């Protein structure tokens, strides 16, 4: 059968290894450098 | 700003206020008072703006100076 | 965990995890000699260090090259 | 000689960084592997170490605004202020590694953080993060690989600062052509190669990892042996020089001695 | 303040290489990096000193050749 | 300890430690970049030079 | 005493062997390449370096008495 | 393939010392049973008499490629670095200097660099000033 | 904590899934630690040497094309990986 | 070292260092022999500075 | 030595043939998917040739399939850590147990 370890990789890519959650947040914290920043924009004011 | 390079100071005065070798020319003037800034502020980046930008805008002159030094010295390649 | 003849190999540094039995009693013994030390060479760095930029003012050196030209 | 002894102290930090990062990643996965290609999918187990390296890897791409930014880009900078046919030579070589820096670093985050998991799953189920005191150095050296570069910049890197331990000689002292005299490419260039190269790579990467088999095409084959031995320099070093020399000290021990 | 800075680890390095086995291993980690810590702290102080005050130092040991 | 087959592994819940000391430490970088970004672009790329104001 | 190292017979061989090879030693036209390049080849080719140059290296405090750096710029254009 | 490491020879005629030839233990397998397991040497195996540059200790022997393969690629990675080079150098491609090079006065700061008289001057002078 | 070293049922846990995951295993075929990959299981000759290099690519470990030839039951199996160094 | 022999003591002590530091689980054989190469390359750029500080010496009189 | 088809040591001849022809494209092939892809394909390539009882043939295929190994051989395999060629390989050794004999030297 093709791929016959279908039944055992398969978690290479469910749940935490989804194409979302590997990419989820790879920036860490990219809003909250804009979240201090957009108050400090404002406080510039 | 700073219009124009200031006067230049005399050779005794380089030595007294021990200018480095490289720095010292039309701009040398405004180095100066810079460098005492720099002792009493720990050369930080915020304290000593004023005179770092009054220094550093002279040399922008002494670079647009070599280029109409420049030209001058092209146009006599051009002589022949 | 395993055996790894700790009996008779007595090197400098004990080798193979070893820790003393009276390893709390002599631990504060070597601080007692370390900070000790240190202060030696405090004293002994103040003591003996100079500037040589100070040593010798602008004026004698202004003299010593009219002597060699 | 100011800018390099400048960008020396940098990279201190942002170097030191990250193999005290990597030999986390090593020492917290259970199997204690070192080839990145048993790795991926770690950034959720080990948030912490892969923050402190993709601070690393920032600086050490030199984005601006990080202590790499503030050495790495002013001597790139000065490769074409100098005007020089050998200055301009290494500018490009230099331009190169500015953006192979942004490019193996990408590779190396996404091989061991952004990839599907290689390992056997019952190394995730224990993929866990390490103690405080293997902890303290790397935050302590994550801060200075931020601000570092923008606090010392002025003591080594201004203009007419004394450091007459450092001779530079009056007809040697182009810095006021190297920061006024480059046109606006320059200064992003290295960035804009740097940033368009790495999102280039990391979608072939993601989406499109068929071309990366190099297997195939026997010239990219004998392309990737070829630098994955490291130039032949190892073989050429061994095989023909001590292999050599061991060689001559025998002629003597057997036709002389 | 200049002796400090450079022998410091000199004497921590030579501590756990002979007394460390009556000083265990635990107890012979902290020692050595209490005596680089010595260094640190030692070096600022120059530091400070020297690039801010422009204050040199020197310390002639002994002679050599 | 015990190994329950055939499952996929679950989102982690690392130390709630961890996560806020990974994302400060990020967070402030792109605070930085951002802090400067916002004050020396120009100077940056040669806009504008520094003595412009 | 106790014959503390297990003697290897093989080893034997080998450093009886390369205590003695200059037994079987025979000068061939190789061997007398090698004894050429070694002895009459190389101290002669480091007896020239060592007689034409003795004498003539007055290198102590060698002042300069020429500039080093150039004066006018001539641009390609 | 797997090339033996240079300057070994084929034919020795020592004596009586036993005929064998030459075996590099640094490619045995290290998954089979050796008494000197590090070495990789049964014990009492005859030794080759040039065994010195066959065993573990000798400089390790990489045999992925073959050495004028080396060679030729090595040589042909600097190659084209001399290509892009040399292309450069014959049209005057690099570009010129936008402006003069940095001028001082006081004749280029002779004095300053240990110019004694006005004869030295140009000995010592860096580049001067033509508009004092 | 770390890995809690690795006894036995923990390796047969792993070892079962590499069986229980494998579609060439012949429709049945009920996996119990004495069970032989040849006849119980029904694998053939070239999927046995699949299974073994799953079951070394499982545990991080390399077995040696000499000794991975002679392991022929499940048992076989647990019982080499449990006295191995390198096992984890 | 505020003379350029003292900075060759300490220069040769990097290399004594990390001779003991890189073969440091000396039962690891590519360990071992990675330390002799970095001890061995180390003293080939040692021989050209010892020689370098001989002409100093030459040149100059003193390593100062 | 001589190619017996169907014996026992050719069985292992083709299981050590096939141990290295899957460890060798999973060096190359770093991500599953694409891994199993390659091993269906030479083990769609380990059948064409499963029915054959010519011995003149199995010396050329089987000259064949080495230097087929050997051109696509990976220049730095993976290796587990701990085995022989890995990176932890011989690291703190455990020391060797023998009684001292003491000597009057
Ligand atoms: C360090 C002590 C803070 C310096 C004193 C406060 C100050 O003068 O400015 C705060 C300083 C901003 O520095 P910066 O943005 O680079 O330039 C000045 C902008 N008007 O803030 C900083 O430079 C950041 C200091 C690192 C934390
Ligand atoms: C077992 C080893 C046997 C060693 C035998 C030789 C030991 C030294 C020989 C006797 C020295 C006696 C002595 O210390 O005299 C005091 C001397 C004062 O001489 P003075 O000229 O006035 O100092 C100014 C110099 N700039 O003071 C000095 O000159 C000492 C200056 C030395 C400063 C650098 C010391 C190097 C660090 C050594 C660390 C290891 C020793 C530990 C010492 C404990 C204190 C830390
Ligand atoms: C040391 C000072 C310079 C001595 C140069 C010696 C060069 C030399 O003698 O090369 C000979 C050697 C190969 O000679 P050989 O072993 O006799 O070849 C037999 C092949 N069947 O060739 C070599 O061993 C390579 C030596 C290269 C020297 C550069
Ligand atoms: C391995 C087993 C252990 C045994 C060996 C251990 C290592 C040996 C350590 C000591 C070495 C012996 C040298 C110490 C004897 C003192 C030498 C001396 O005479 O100093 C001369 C110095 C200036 O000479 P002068 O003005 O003529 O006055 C002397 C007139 N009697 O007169 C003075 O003012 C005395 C100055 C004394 C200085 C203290 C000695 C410092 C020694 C440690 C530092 C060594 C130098 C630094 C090297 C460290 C690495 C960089
Ligand atoms: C240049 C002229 C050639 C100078 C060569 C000196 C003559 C021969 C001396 C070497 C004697 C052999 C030896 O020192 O022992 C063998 C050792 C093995 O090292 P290795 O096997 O590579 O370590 C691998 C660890 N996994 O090998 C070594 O570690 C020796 C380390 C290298 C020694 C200097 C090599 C020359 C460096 C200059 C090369 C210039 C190229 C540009
Ligand atoms: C500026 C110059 C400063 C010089 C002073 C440096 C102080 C450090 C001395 C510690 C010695 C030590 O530790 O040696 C003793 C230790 C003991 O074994 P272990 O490693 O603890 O493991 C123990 C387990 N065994 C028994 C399996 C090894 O090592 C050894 O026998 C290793 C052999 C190499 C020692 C090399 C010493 C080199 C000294 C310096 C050479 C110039
Ligand atoms: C371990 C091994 C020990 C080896 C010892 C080596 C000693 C050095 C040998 C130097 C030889 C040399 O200098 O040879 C050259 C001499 C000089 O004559 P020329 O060459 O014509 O001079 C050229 C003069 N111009 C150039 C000015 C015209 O020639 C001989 O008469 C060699 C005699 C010595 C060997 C008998
Ligand atoms: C090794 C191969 C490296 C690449 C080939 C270089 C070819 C080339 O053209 O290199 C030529 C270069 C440049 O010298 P130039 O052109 O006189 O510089 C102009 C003189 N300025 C700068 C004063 C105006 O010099 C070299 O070789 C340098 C050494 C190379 C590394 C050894
Ligand atoms: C990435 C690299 C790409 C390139 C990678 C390398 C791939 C190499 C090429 C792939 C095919 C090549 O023909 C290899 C070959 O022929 S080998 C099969 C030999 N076959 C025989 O000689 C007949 C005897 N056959 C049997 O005895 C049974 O079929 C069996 C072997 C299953 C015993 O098992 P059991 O007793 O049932």
């Amino acid at each position: 059968a093709g791929n016959p370890w279908k039944r055992r990789d398969a978690w290479r890519s469910q749940g935490a290894f989804t194409r979302a959650n590997r990419f989820r947040g790879a920036l860490p914290g990219f809003f909250w450098g804009l979240g201090a920043f957009g108050v400090y924009c404002v406080y510039e004011k | 700003g700073v219009s124009e390079l200031p006067e230049l100071l005399s050779h005794e005065e380089m030595k007294q206020n021990k200018i480095p070798l490289a720095y010292r020319d039309r701009c040398a003037r405004l180095l100066v008072p810079l460098n005492k800034c720099r002792k009493e502020g720990w050369y930080m980046p915020w304290n000593c703006v004023q005179e770092r930008h009054d220094y550093e805008q002279c040399q922008y002159l002494d670079f647009k100076r070599r280029v109409k030094e420049l030209e001058e010295i092209k146009k006599q390649r051009d002589a022949a | 965990h395993h055996i790894h003849t700790p009996s008779y190999i007595k090197p400098p540094t004990g080798g193979w995890n070893f820790t003393p039995a009276n390893w709390k009693q002599n631990t504060v013994l070597v601080l007692v000699g370390f900070t000790a030390c240190c202060v030696g060479l405090y004293k002994l760095g103040e003591a003996g260090s100079y500037n040589p930029k100070l040593k010798y003012k602008e004026e004698e050196l202004s003299r010593w090259n009219q002597s060699a030209k | 000689y100011n800018l390099a002894l400048f960008h020396l102290i940098c990279h201190s930090f942002f170097k030191a960084l990250l193999f005290m990062s990597a030999g986390s990643v090593i020492h917290s996965i259970i199997s204690e592997y070192q080839d990145i290609r048993m790795y991926g999918g770690f950034r959720q187990f080990i948030p912490l170490a892969y923050t402190c390296i993709f601070i690393a890897s920032l600086s050490l791409m030199a984005i601006p605004g990080l202590t790499g930014f503030y050495s790495k880009d002013i001597i790139i900078e000065s490769m074409y202020g100098e005007y020089t046919f050998s200055g301009f030579i290494i500018y490009w070589f230099a331009l190169i590694s500015a953006t192979c820096t942004s490019l193996y670093s990408i590779r190396l985050i996404y091989y061991t953080f952004l990839n599907n998991p290689n390992s056997p799953k019952y190394i995730y189920i224990n993929l866990k993060e390490n103690d405080i005191v293997l902890i303290t150095p790397m935050i302590i050296l994550t801060i200075l690989s931020i601000f570092g570069g923008y606090l010392l910049r002025d003591i080594y890197l201004g203009m007419g600062s004394p450091f007459n331990e450092l001779f530079i000689h009056p007809n040697n002292l182009s810095l006021i052509e190297t920061e006024f005299s480059l046109p606006s490419i320059l200064k992003v260039l290295p960035l804009i190669t740097g940033l368009g190269g790495g999102l280039i790579l990391l979608l072939i990467y993601e989406f499109n990892y068929s071309l990366f088999l190099v297997y195939n095409n026997k010239n990219l084959s004998k392309l990737y042996s070829f630098f994955n031995q490291k130039i032949m320099f190892d073989q050429l070093l061994n095989n023909l020089i001590l292999r050599s020399g061991l060689n001559i000290g025998w002629l003597l021990n057997v036709h002389i001695d | 303040m200049i002796l400090l800075c450079i022998f410091t680890p000199f004497l921590g390095s030579l501590i756990s290489g002979f007394f460390g086995r009556y000083i265990g291993v635990n107890s012979s980690k902290w020692i050595v990096c209490l005596s680089i810590f010595v260094s640190v702290v030692s070096t600022y102080i120059l530091f400070i000193d020297v690039i801010f005050n422009e204050i040199e130092y020197t310390y002639n040991i002994m002679n050599w050749l | 300890f015990k190994y329950v087959r055939g499952a996929i592994v679950p989102k982690p819940k690392v130390h709630p430690g961890y996560v806020i000391t990974s994302k400060f430490l990020g967070g402030l970088m792109w605070f930085w970049i951002f802090y400067r970004a916002k004050q020396d672009y120009p100077v940056w790329f040669g806009l504008k030079h520094p003595w412009e104001h | 005493g106790p014959h503390l190292l297990r003697e290897d017979a093989s080893f034997q061989r080998y450093g009886q062997l390369r205590d003695n090879l200059a037994t079987y030693w025979k000068f061939n036209r190789k061997a007398a390449r090698n004894v050429f390049i070694f002895l009459v080849a190389v101290p002669a080719g480091l007896g020239y370096l060592a007689y034409n140059y003795e004498g003539k290296t007055p290198f102590v405090g060698k002042r300069r008495t020429e500039p080093i750096f150039e004066q006018d710029y001539v641009p390609r254009k | 393939k797997s090339f033996l490491p240079h300057f070994i020879p084929k034919n020795y005629s020592y004596g009586d010392y036993p005929r064998l030839k030459p075996e590099n233990l640094q490619k045995r397998d290290p998954y089979l049973k050796y008494d000197d397991q590090a070495n990789k040497r049964n014990f009492n195996e005859p030794l080759h008499p040039q065994q010195d540059d066959l065993d573990m200790w000798a400089p390790d022997h990489f045999d992925f490629v073959q050495d004028s393969i080396a060679l030729k690629w090595f040589g042909t990675f600097f190659g084209v670095l001399a290509v892009f080079s040399s292309v450069i150098y014959i049209g005057g491609l690099y570009p010129e200097k936008p402006a003069n090079p940095r001028n001082y006065p006081f004749s280029g700061l002779a004095k300053d660099l240990g110019a004694s008289s006005e004869e030295d001057t140009l000995l010592y002078a860096a580049k001067i000033d033509k508009s004092i | 904590s770390s890995t809690p070293s690795l006894t036995k049922e923990i390796i047969y846990d792993r070892i079962v899934e590499i069986l229980e995951s494998y579609d060439n295993v012949k429709q049945g075929s009920t996996i119990s630690p004495a069970a032989s990959f040849s006849k119980d299981l029904g694998l053939d000759s070239l999927d046995t040497v699949e299974v073994l290099l799953e079951l070394e690519n499982e545990f991080s470990i390399l077995i040696p094309d000499n000794e991975a030839d002679e392991i022929k039951t499940v048992q076989q199996a647990v019982d080499y990986i449990a006295a191995q160094e390198d096992s984890i | 070292g505020d003379n350029y022999l003292i900075l060759f003591v300490g220069w040769e002590f990097i290399g004594v260092a990390s001779y003991l530091l890189i073969s440091f689980w000396f039962t690891r054989f590519n360990a071992v022999k990675s330390g002799l190469s970095a001890l061995l390359i180390n003293r080939f750029g040692d021989a050209l500075l010892v020689l370098g500080l001989s002409y100093l010496v030459l040149v100059t009189g003193s390593v100062n | 030595k001589a190619v017996v088809p169907f014996s026992e040591a050719n069985k292992k001849y083709v299981s050590s043939l096939y141990r290295k022809s899957l460890r060798t494209a999973h060096d190359w092939i770093n991500k599953t998917e694409f891994y199993r892809v390659k091993a269906s394909e030479i083990r769609s390539r380990f059948d064409a040739n499963k029915h054959i009882n010519d011995p003149n043939e199995l010396k050329v295929i089987f000259k064949e399939t080495e230097a087929l190994l050997e051109d696509y051989a990976h220049p730095d395999p993976i290796i587990p850590p701990c085995r022989p060629g890995g990176s932890k390989f011989e690291r703190n050794i455990p020391p060797r147990v023998e009684a001292r004999i003491p000597i009057d030297v």
